[PDB]
RNA sequence: CAGCUUUACAGAUCAAUGGCGGAGGGAGGUCAACAUCAAGAACUGUGGGCGCCUAUAGAACUUAUAACGAACAUGGUUCUUGCCUUUUACCAGAACCAUCCGGGUGUUGUCUCCAUAGAAACAGGUAAAGCUGUAUUUUUU
């Protein structure tokens, strides 16, 4: 990273955008974060579905912890049917993932839980996203990111268990929390594009002699446009 | 890209008359190739 | 001429002082302290300069904001990318200062930042060259270090003034966080050290000699300094000097208006901590600690000095630094200092005489000046020249001389005692220094060290350049030496150019290096593998990048690095044996004492032999050494008295001399021997250029054989060893000392109030080989290893040379008897004197070997 | 006054409240700083060692960045017989020259 | 304990000259919109105020280098490994562009707190603030 550097200039950020200018945008709800997240879970859950629908209405469906699965008719077609693109996979992955950090701080806001276990769930769910979810399967890009989370954990658990304390019991959730952001900026913006393509689905070496010849032929038409 | 052949185009434009060019000469195949096709063909008649 | 010279006047910073009157005061002599500030490693010097040229300007160009503020230190006199990049100054490039003194006499410095970093001592010795006063600089913590003594030494030969400066007091304040008595204490035993180390005078505050300061948090004092700007005050004009002396030393202050008792009552803090360091605490504990406003009331009450809106918004290192510059002023004191040490001119005649052997000045008729180094200051090859005599003007034709051609100039005009003058030079442009320019000038002034931009085809590394109008003028002339440049070139480098399409260019670069590096001693070798003797590794690596890329520009290969081996025996010589195409000789291992004295008038020569080594009356009367290597050379058979065919000497060392040069075993210098003749046959038909001639090869076998039969060795040198560990890792250090073949702990010196064990020490160079970074590594940051040569201390490689079965491996290193031999091989191979991978060492002549030596 | 504003973006405090605040880090952010435990641990010799294709036994290592071709092919400069195998010159010097 | 400068002042003639300006706010906002981004900055050009300050706009050269951001993810093509044979999707290293994720700086406007004159000095008084001060050979006994 040190090694390469990277350059920015002139911008005009989106979110500042939307609350300006944009209808249906109104603005600044002062949320609880948890129930925010919530909402942001139910709505990904929506927005899957409403894609499916715009594509040819699968067989398949998913949990509310948005892991995709058929419900029956499993045929060769249905399958060519429903093969769809990775990119939405890993949308889908990335939503689970969210669901799974906000349910963690939903279970500690409700009973049944302890606030040290909270931090240890979201510990769990960052430094293993390799356990709890496959977004290694759809984007593997995402590998060398877990990778890294792996390599912190360790480094931390060392850190940690100087001591005699040894086992699951550990929070720390900071470093391996900051490369999954990471790894979502470097996502996002081709996410984003992806999705467009979708809603807008009404809308929109050795060639070179050919091209040549092509466009030669082309400027000689242009030349002459006679009878 | 395609710039080098512009002025070669416009030279044309300028200098050709609808006559020469309704009489430009259908193109005899320079390197006998129907004849050559008719032959290798006519050896490897499969 | 004059459009040039103010354009060249505006792409410079613009000086609180005025650079005219600067210029002026630069005609005057007595006007113009040459200066060249030295010290150890990383002492602070570049940084006290900066200081200084930060005082001088108005604002300074690269100066950026974080500088200012003072995190990073700005190294004003750093310059080179290497140099900025690397940590280390690397370079003489110092710069030209008019400052006020306490009492505002004007008086323009020549400041020259030399490099602390041993493998510079070449810059070192050339700034002593250069400079009439030398600043020492120490650190505080690592204290009078081994280096700081070795300069101190080779500063009384040069000879020049040691004004000291015990930089890096808050690093005792700070980082050992010494009570303020224990800080005092130190300085103390510091002080002590540097008298030791010196011989005649002695050192201490008053008399204004040190200069007590930190450049990081950028203050340097004087007592008087002190005293001037907080207690004037207090006290009237009268008692101020008393009040000065009092100051120092075991002396103590119980409350009187004006007295001041030396000893005693009650509380302790004598008169230094109570009057300077206690307030030093004070300031730096308020500065960090206190509450700002207070502090602020404190130094409107106490020091008449007010802290601005935004200086209270600064962070405490920086704040400190501020509050301290506020405090001691614009750094005059240590200006002061300087003119007290440096006495002038009583000195001045000494070093000179020095440099260029004693005699008498010619003014008006003739100037003459010292080219010094050659340097790069703004890209193009420019000369530091120090004008002795007279002055020199701009585009005036001049003559020059490299200290090669010094010595041979001198037997010249002995002999003389038609015109012929051998090289010249058009001095295209002069000016001053510097750090970031060259201030460009007209004239040149007796006194003033300058940059001259003519000066360089003619002369390599120094020089004597001159301007004589007549015989008298130059019959009364004398010629600079070649500067002594202290530590003496040892570790090898063998370069081959990657792509041999250039050669020519690697040659080009390799001239430049010899030229703008002064300590490199560039041998070109008859199989196309050009050498480099460094100083040592660092210096190197430094040249290569310089050379690989700027001064060349090419992929350039480079041998795992030697070491110049030398040639001396153990025994004495057994048969002195002649030979014939008719002389025959042999030589003594020379004694240890004797050898030291000639590393550091013939009846006076005898008395030295007697003082050294218990010479007797005959061998004083024989003798005829040479070289500075050193050999001696002896006359002493029977019947050479009565001959006048030994009679006649001039001619017949030649021969000794090229043996000297290029020995027997390795074509490798020959060292620590007393040769002895025992017989010279001459004919009877004498034709006498020939015979000389058979003489000058008869010798150098001669000698050879000689050292055969005194059973030959090469002598390695050793790197005399800094090490300034943590105190608990002087085991790891002494492990890995053990580690490697040679090597010894010869002194763990404890420094005085730091955990920092100064654990001298010794090494073979050959087994350096970035010995410095194994010693880092291992003791994890802590105890800057420092190699180095100045002493010329050689030694036995290990074992018996002239073994044919010595050793098992190739690639691998060889054990200590076989290494001996192999050592030895290895560089007869690289000279090209053996033929094959398999070969073997034998001397002719004659008989075969005596018949092996009866057998 | 420690502060900007509720806007959060400059901060600047007084000595005992960081002192404190230093102190309860130390747990934590315990990175030894002396500048030397660092030699051949700067990215500067890390960037050095990528280029020369060498390790430290703690430091990263990578894919060489140049064409590894060797080919030197024994000259009387770099032959076996003429320079001398004293020293092992490991990979740690390498990059610190 | 003396000096002049400034503030509060009392009533003066009131010129008079200077200052003060013929008065336009100061904060801050996870409020925007608009530029312009390593800090330089020499040097030249042109403004506005006195060999020189303050704005700009044009390159030189800097060192950037560690930190516009003590931050680090992602694309795209070209070269090169390597999966290999392929769609992604990639292993891991280059090159050059781009993509987000953040940032200052001023230009402005707007929303929440802190303000608050419409002009004073001359002549020296009162009160405070800011600096300057004991003759016997070289200055004034
Ligand atoms: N603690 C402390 N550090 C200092 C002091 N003076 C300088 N340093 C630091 O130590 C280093 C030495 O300063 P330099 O001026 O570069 O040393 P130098 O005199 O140039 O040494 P050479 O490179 O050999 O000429 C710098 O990184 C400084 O920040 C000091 O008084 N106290």
């Amino acid at each position: 990273n040190e090694l390469h550097p990277t350059l920015p200039t002139n911008h005009n950020k989106t979110k500042l955008l939307k609350s300006l200018k944009n209808t249906k945008y109104f603005q600044q709800t002062t949320i609880d974060w948890v129930e925010a997240g919530l909402q942001l879970c139910r709505q990904g859950h929506n927005m899957l579905n409403l894609l499916i629908h715009r594509k040819g209405l699968t067989y398949l469906h998913l949990d509310y912890n948005f892991n995709l699965k058929p419900t029956k008719t499993l045929t060769t077609k249905e399958r060519k049917k429903s093969r769809l693109g990775n990119s939405f996979h890993l949308m889908r992955e990335l939503l689970k993932m969210m669901k799974l950090i906000v349910d963690t701080h939903v279970q500690f806001r409700l009973g049944n839980v302890d606030a040290f276990q909270l931090a240890d769930g979201i510990h769990y769910i960052l430094n293993h996203i390799g356990q709890l979810t496959g977004i290694y399967r759809y984007k593997y890009k995402v590998m060398h990111q877990i990778r890294a989370c792996k390599d912190l954990k360790h480094i931390i658990y060392y850190k940690f268990n100087k001591n005699l304390g040894k086992g699951p019991g550990c929070g720390f959730w900071q470093p391996a929390w900051r490369v999954w952001l990471n790894f979502l900026r470097g996502t996002i913006p081709l996410l984003e594009r992806y999705i467009g393509n979708l809603i807008t689905r009404q809308f929109e070496d050795a060639y070179y002699d050919l091209e040549l010849r092509n466009s030669v032929m082309d400027d000689i038409l242009e030349m002459m446009p006679e009878s | 890209g395609n710039v080098d052949l512009n002025k070669l185009t416009e030279e044309r434009e300028k200098l050709l008359q609808s006559q020469i060019d309704e009489n430009l000469a259908q193109l005899t195949k320079n390197a006998s190739n129907p004849i050559q096709v008719n032959k290798p063909n006519a050896a490897t008649d499969a | 001429e004059h459009t040039i010279f103010t354009q060249l006047k505006k792409n410079i910073p613009k000086t609180r002082y005025n650079r005219d009157y600067m210029l002026s005061m630069a005609n005057i002599p007595e006007r113009i302290i040459n200066v060249g500030v030295i010290g150890p490693l990383h002492s602070g010097k570049t940084s006290l300069m900066d200081l200084l040229v930060i005082d001088s300007h108005k604002r300074i160009p690269d100066m950026s904001k974080n500088v200012e503020l003072g995190w990073k230190p700005l190294r004003y006199l750093d310059n080179l990318k290497q140099e900025i990049d690397r940590g280390l100054s690397i370079k003489l490039n110092g710069s030209t200062l008019l400052c006020t003194d306490l009492e505002s006499k004007s008086r323009m410095i020549n400041f020259l930042d030399a490099p602390g970093h041993v493998n510079f001592m070449d810059e070192t010795a050339v700034a002593l060259a250069a400079s009439d006063l030398v600043l020492i600089v120490i650190d505080v913590v690592e204290g009078v270090t081994f280096v700081v003594e070795q300069l101190i030494k080779q500063s009384i030969k040069n000879n020049v003034a040691m004004c000291f400066v015990i930089n890096k007091l808050d690093r005792l304040i700070l980082d050992l966080k010494l009570p303020p008595m224990d800080a005092y204490l130190k300085l103390n035993h510091i002080i002590a050290n540097i008298n030791s180390f010196t011989k005649g005078n002695v050192f201490s505050p008053i008399d204004n000699n040190i200069i007590f300061a930190s450049t990081k948090l950028g203050f340097t004092f004087t007592i008087k300094e002190f005293v001037s700007y907080y207690y004037a005050h207090s006290i009237p004009s009268s008692k101020i000097d008393d009040f000065t002396t009092r100051l120092w030393g075991s002396v103590y202050y119980h409350k009187g208006n004006f007295r001041t008792k030396p000893f005693e009552n009650v509380e302790k803090y004598p008169t230094f901590v109570e009057f300077i360091l206690i307030p030093l605490y004070k300031i730096f504990s308020y500065a960090l600690s206190m509450e700002k406003d207070k502090l602020k009331n404190l130094l409107r009450s106490n020091f008449r000095v007010n802290l601005s809106q935004e200086a209270l918004q600064y962070d405490p290192q920086p704040f400190l630094k501020h509050v301290l510059q506020l405090i001691f002023r614009q750094q005059t004191g240590l200006v002061d200092a300087i003119t007290r040490c440096y006495q002038p001119f009583e000195l001045f005649d000494n070093k000179t005489a020095h440099l260029s052997i004693p005699g008498k000045s010619t003014p008006e008729g003739t100037l003459w000046a010292h080219v010094l180094k050659t340097v790069d200051y703004g890209g193009a090859e420019w000369s530091l020249v120090r004008i002795y005599s007279g002055l020199l003007k701009r585009g005036d034709t001049v003559r020059i001389l490299d200290t090669s051609q010094s010595e041979s100039r001198q037997k010249r005009q002995l002999h003389d005692i038609s015109k012929t003058e051998t090289p010249s030079c058009e001095v295209e442009e002069i000016g001053l220094l510097g750090g970031r320019y060259v201030y460009p000038v007209h004239e040149a002034h007796k006194g003033q060290i300058v940059l001259i931009k003519g000066i360089s085809s003619a002369y390599i590394k120094s020089a004597t350049l001159y301007s004589v109008k007549s015989k008298e003028d130059m019959k009364q002339l004398k010629f600079f030496k070649p500067l002594d440049y202290i530590t003496e070139a040892v570790f090898k480098i063998v370069l081959q150019p990657l792509l041999p399409r250039e050669l020519p260019k690697l040659l080009d670069a390799l001239n430049k290096i010899s030229k703008y590096y002064p300590g490199v001693i560039i041998k070109v070798e008859e199989s196309g593998e050009h050498v480099i003797l460094g100083n040592g590794e660092l210096y190197m690596d430094c040249l290569l990048y310089d050379l690989r890329a700027s001064y060349a520009k090419i992929e350039i290969k480079i041998s795992d690095p030697l070491t110049v081996f030398s040639e001396s025996c153990s025994n004495e010589s057994f048969a002195s044996i002649p030979v014939s195409n008719s002389i025959s000789v042999a030589a003594e291992p020379m004694d240890s004492k004797m050898i030291q004295d000639l590393s550091r008038p013939r009846k006076l020569s005898k008395i030295l032999r007697t003082e050294y080594g218990w010479d007797s009356l005959a061998s004083r009367n024989v003798w005829s050494f040479y070289n500075g290597n050193v050999l001696i050379n002896d006359t002493l058979p029977d019947e050479i008295s009565p001959e006048l065919l030994s009679k006649y000497k001039e001619q017949i060392i030649q021969g000794f001399y090229w043996a000297v040069k290029e020995g027997p075993l390795a074509e490798e210098p020959i060292y620590g021997v007393q040769y002895k003749l025992l017989s010279i046959s001459v004919p009877s038909d004498v034709n006498i250029d020939v015979m000389k001639s058979q003489i000058i090869p008869l010798m150098k076998k001669a000698c050879y054989v000689g050292l055969l039969t005194a059973i030959p060795i090469l002598l390695e040198p050793i790197y005399e060893v800094d090490i300034t560990v943590h105190a608990p890792l002087l085991p790891i250090v002494e492990e890995l000392m053990k580690k490697r073949r040679g090597s010894r702990i010869y002194k763990t010196i404890k420094v005085a109030g730091t955990p920092l064990l100064e654990v001298r020490g010794q090494v073979p160079v050959i087994e350096s080989a970035g010995f410095e970074t194994d010693l880092r590594l291992s003791t994890n940051g802590l105890g800057m290893c420092q190699l180095y040569f100045w002493h010329k201390i050689w030694r036995k490689v290990p074992g018996d040379v002239l073994d044919k079965d010595a050793f098992i491996p190739k690639l691998k290193p060889a054990p200590i008897n076989s290494l001996s031999r192999d050592f030895v091989m290895k560089t007869r191979r690289r000279k090209g004197i053996s033929t094959g991978g398999f070969m073997s060492n034998d001397g002719p002549t004659l008989e075969k070997y005596i018949s092996a030596e009866l057998y | 006054k420690k502060v900007n504003g509720t806007s959060y973006k400059k901060w600047s405090f007084d000595l005992p409240e960081m002192s404190n605040l230093y102190r309860l880090s130390t747990p934590l952010r315990d990175e030894v700083t002396d500048k030397n435990y660092y030699y051949l641990f700067d990215k500067k010799s890390f960037f050095n060692g990528k280029a020369l294709n060498n390790a430290i036994p703690g430091g990263p290592k990578f894919e060489p960045l140049y064409p590894r071709e060797e080919e030197e092919d024994y000259n009387e400069f770099n032959s076996i017989d003429r320079v001398i195998f004293r020293v092992p010159i490991r990979s740690e010097y390498k990059v610190a020259f």
